[PDB]
């Protein structure tokens, strides 16, 4: 019943994944152990969605673990939850992909995808019905960006029907670690817009802005900023794993969220986010929850909406409330901030509302804005890109894998082709 | 005799149909383990098994488990038969080609073959009665898919439908103008009475008459429920005046396509108010011909009435009842057309409308069900069509259809089909 697989890949990806692990399993009521210790039977009702039962009433997460090192599988494997997954289902190299698209898509991930492909049938095998893929990656580095783009091709070939969910963690000018991010972000974002039927944009900037403007952490970690992404990605699933009074399957988000078939580049969010020394003073309720959810500042991506129009927004609400103040609320945004929403859509907002809130909250929204301020975060990639590329900078570490300059030009026309599909709604 | 087959499809249509079998099972005095302790006024609604039991004479269809699973784990789910709970594995993603064309394709075999296993229970089967929503997947795309079938299968029979249809403002989609659109074919040829109703109307009836200030789903269900327990209170109980269920189309329905009335019921009140009013006849009665009680967000004042069905139920008299609507008459701002010189037909039956132990309604001594055929409703139709049009010239959507096995030009074909409904009840107020 609506199985999703999942998919990590590089360091990023494994560490956004092995945390979505942690997150579910409590919702689930999981041990670490793989047993089940939960409240509920919702809690048990749709196990399925995310984990094989297995003897002894363990469950085992749907989960495929890739990686180009082993220092990783190491980290997740002696990590918090890491007992939990399969030891036939952590596939990975010796030698890492050095920071290079090109060792991930044509080389050390060209030997090793035939050895990920074949663990990910077993899984899908095993499903009644799966619904889809939901892979987590970051668009900087080698890993994520290079290998996970040739494994998304890979499943995209072979499972054509299915949804290709992808959670992308990707680059931006003000907090990078890496000097080519521009080049190995093009060469993947080329295979995104063609291939995934869901790609949710997220940025390093836009996390540690939650951290320090919302939260106000002093010292927000990796760690923090992993679990602001898995909340979303828990979000999204939710009316495929819990009862509610409006049910949205990831398919049902995407029949209102892509208008046209390449604009299915989102920017998530969530609430309650506040501070735990002012949890004490706020109101939690859907008013206030969508104050918050629609705030420039609320968003994972550095692309302030105010600088575009959104397309569609899914409000995904968790919680016993009211219809009439979620429709309400709904309208009252779009209504009041009309020029902030195309107007050739007459309703922007889709609504989910499920009954089953996190453990700990009263109520939440995950937030989802396709917005054609989405642009601002491939124009300033491609902008980057070009300044490198026009002295062919760094390029023959890419062309001694045995890639071309026509891959990157191609690459670099595939993004300015996006950026001006999005501006042309705006 | 006189059986009822209840079909509930969608999300909108099994939660309604969780609302209206509560109802109909306190209303006839069957335990939600379908037993009844201690005159064959449930036959309508339930076949009776030799143990005592009563099974209800309905079909509940999802394209996804999750509802249906829940009605199979909650209070009732020792009331229904397990196989006529039917679920498939896929959502139809509030997309009408997944329904008709792709998902449901798979199921209707199945649905058909439960239907026909109750309709060979029936001894003098009356109807159908069939709950979904016109914005969903499920609700066009699987009802539409459905209503064609029962329509070769059983064409005699009337085929009453229960639609939550989008309002002005308030939506859960952004194709819920696609699929309603798509569903009109459905309602003018395979339909016999169509009852629209509206979310945004029945909430603001919730907010002024039930004193209630943010409901949920659950409030507008224990409403939509009350008018059908009304419509068929005629076919369960002893009355004065009871109506036929074709009794009913005759006075309803002047032309074969104009068979879109409104409904609305009164009193719709709190308790707490009901102490400080009388709610006499006379008073229920022109309830029903205020803008505030509609169920579908549409002025009766910028129409024609052509005709009226008072349902009344409870402790009526045919004296005042002729007395109300001889007022109803006298008033200028309620016009009717010139070729309806009767304009009404009544119908009195015995007994009180049931409340739902849970309820936000009150206990009152009489109720009345209008349902009312009037040139007005056409501006809900005039509404959504623009709501289609300004994302149809973009064709906005219309690549997840036509990835289903759509024909892109059923779009075209469909608002076209639209204009011909919207240009009839136009064409009929002169
Ligand atoms: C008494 C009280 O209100 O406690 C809250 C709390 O103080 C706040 C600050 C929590 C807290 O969040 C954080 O500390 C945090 C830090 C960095 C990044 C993200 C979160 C909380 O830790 C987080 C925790 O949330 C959960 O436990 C959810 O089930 C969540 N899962 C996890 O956080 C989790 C943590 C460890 C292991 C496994 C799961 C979740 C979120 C989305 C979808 C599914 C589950 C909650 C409500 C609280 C505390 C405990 C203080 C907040 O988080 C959530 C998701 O509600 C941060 O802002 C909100 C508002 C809450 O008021
Ligand atoms: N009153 C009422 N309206 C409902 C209820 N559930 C859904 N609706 C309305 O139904 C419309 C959307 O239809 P869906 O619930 O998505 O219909 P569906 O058939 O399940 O659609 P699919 O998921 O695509 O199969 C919205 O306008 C809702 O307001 C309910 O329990 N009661
Ligand atoms: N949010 C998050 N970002 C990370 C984490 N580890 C690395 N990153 C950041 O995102 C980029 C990810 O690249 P990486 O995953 O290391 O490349 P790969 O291993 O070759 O795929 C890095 O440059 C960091 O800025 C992590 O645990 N969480
Ligand atoms: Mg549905």
């Amino acid at each position: 019943m609506r199985e999703i697989v999942h998919i990590q890949a590089g360091q990023c990806g494994n560490q956004i994944g092995a945390k979505f692990w942690e997150v579910i399993s409590d919702e689930h009521g999981i041990d670490p152990t793989g047993s089940y210790h939960g409240d509920s039977d919702l809690q048990l009702e749709r196990i399925n969605v995310y984990y094989n039962e297995a003897a002894g009433n363990k469950y085992v997460p749907r989960a495929i673990l890739v990686d180009l090192e082993p220092g990783t599988m190491d980290s997740v494997r002696s990590g918090p939850f890491g007992q939990i997954f399969r030891p036939d289902n952590f596939v990975f190299g010796q030698s890492g992909a050095g920071n290079n698209w090109a060792k991930g898509h044509y080389t050390e991930g060209a030997e090793l995808v035939d050895s990920v492909l074949d663990v990910v049938r077993k899984e899908s095998e095993s499903c009644d019905c799966l619904q889809g893929f939901q892979l987590t990656h970051s668009l900087g580095g080698g890993t994520g960006s290079g290998m996970g783009t040739l494994l998304i091709s890979k499943i995209r070939e072979e499972y054509p029907d299915r949804i290709m969910n992808t959670f992308s963690v990707m680059p931006s000018p003000k907090v990078s670690d890496t000097v080519v991010e521009p080049y190995n972000a093009t060469l993947s974002v080329h295979q995104l817009v063609e291939n995934t039927d869901e790609t949710y944009s997220i940025d390093n900037e836009a996390l540690y802005d939650i951290c320090f403007r919302t939260l106000k952490l002093t010292t927000p970690t990796y760690g923090d900023l992993n679990h602001l992404v898995s909340a979303t990605m828990s979000g999204v699933t939710t009316c495929l794993r819990f009862p509610g009074q409006l049910n949205a399957d990831l398919r049902k988000l995407a029949v209102n969220m892509v208008p046209f078939p390449r604009l299915h580049f989102f920017m998530p969010g969530f609430a309650p986010l506040t501070s735990r020394g002012s949890q004490q003073y706020r109101a939690l309720t859907v008013p206030e929850l969508t104050q918050q959810m629609f705030d420039s500042k609320n968003m994972m991506a550095a692309c302030d909406p105010r600088h575009g129009r959104y397309l569609t927004v899914a409000a995904i609400f968790r919680g016993r409330m009211s219809m009439k103040e979620v429709d309400e609320q709904m309208l009252n945004v779009q209504n009041k901030n009309s020029s902030y929403f195309v107007e050739w859509i007459p309703n922007n907002v889709k609504t989910a509302v499920c009954d089953i809130p996190p453990r700990g909250l009263k109520m939440s929204a995950t937030f989802i804005g396709n917005s054609t301020a989405i642009q601002e975060l491939f124009k300033r990639i491609s902008e980057q890109f070009t300044a490198m590329f026009r002295r062919k900078a760094f390029l023959h570490w890419y062309t001694g894998e045995g890639m071309d300059e026509m891959e990157f030009t191609e690459a670099e026309s595939n993004m300015n082709d996006l950026v001006s599909e999005y501006q042309q709604y705006q | 005799m006189r059986e009822c087959i209840s079909i509930h499809v969608g999300q909108a249509g099994v939660q309604i149909g969780n609302a209206c079998w509560e109802l109909y099972c306190l209303e006839h005095g069957i335990q939600p383990d379908g037993q009844m302790p201690s005159d064959d006024s449930f036959n309508t609604f339930f076949s009776e098994t030799g143990a005592g039991k009563h099974v209800p004479r309905a079909v509940f269809v999802d394209l996804e488990p999750t509802v249906i699973d829940e009605v199979r784990t909650g209070t009732y789910r020792q009331l229904f038969h397990p196989e006529q709970l039917i679920t498939g594995k896929e959502d139809a993603a509030n997309n009408y080609a997944r329904g008709h064309y792709t998902i449901g394709k798979e199921i209707i075999d199945l649905v058909l073959d439960r239907i026909r296993k109750l309709a060979d229970q029936c001894t003098g089967l009356q109807g159908f009665l069939v709950f979904h929503s016109f914005g969903g997947g499920t609700g066009s795309g699987f009802t539409s898919l459905l209503m064609e079938r029962l329509s070769v299968d059983y064409g005699k029979k009337s085929k009453l439908e229960f639609s939550i249809y989008p309002a002005p403002q308030v939506s859960t989609a952004v194709v819920e103008p696609y699929n309603s659109i798509l569903t009109t074919h459905t309602t003018l040829e395979h339909s016999d009475c169509a009852f629209m109703v509206d979310n945004e109307a029945i909430y603001d009836i919730c907010r002024r008459n039930l004193d209630i200030e943010r409901p949920t789903y659950t409030n507008l269900n224990r409403l939509i429920s009350q008018i059908v327990s009304s419509i068929t209170a005629s076919l369960r109980f002893d009355g004065a005046l009871n109506v036929d269920l074709t009794e009913f189309q005759t006075n309803l329905v002047p032309y074969p396509r104009i068979h879109f009335p409104l409904a609305t019921y009164a009193p719709v009140i709190s308790a707490e108010k009901a102490y400080h009013e009388q709610l006499s006849v006379a008073e229920i009665t022109n309830a029903c011909f205020e803008p505030a009680n509609q169920m579908v967000k549409c002025d009766p004042r910028h129409g024609k009435y052509m005709a009226c069905c008072l349902l009344y139920r409870g402790d009526v008299v045919p004296k005042d009842v002729n007395a109300a609507i001889a007022t109803i008459k006298t008033k200028r701002s309620i016009q009717f057309v010139d070729w309806c010189p009767t304009g009404f037909k009544v119908g009195i039956n015995y007994q009180p409308p049931t409340v739902v132990p849970g309820g936000d309604l009150a206990k009152v001594q009489r109720a009345v069900c209008m349902l009312s055929n009037t040139t007005a409703i056409a501006e809900a139709w005039a509404r959504l069509d623009h709501k289609f049009d300004l994302m149809y010239a973009k064709r906005a959507f219309v690549h997840w259809y036509v990835g289903e096995g759509m024909e892109e030009g059923e779009f075209s074909e469909a608002r076209e089909d639209m204009a011909a409904l919207e240009k009839d009840y136009e064409e009929v107020g002169v």
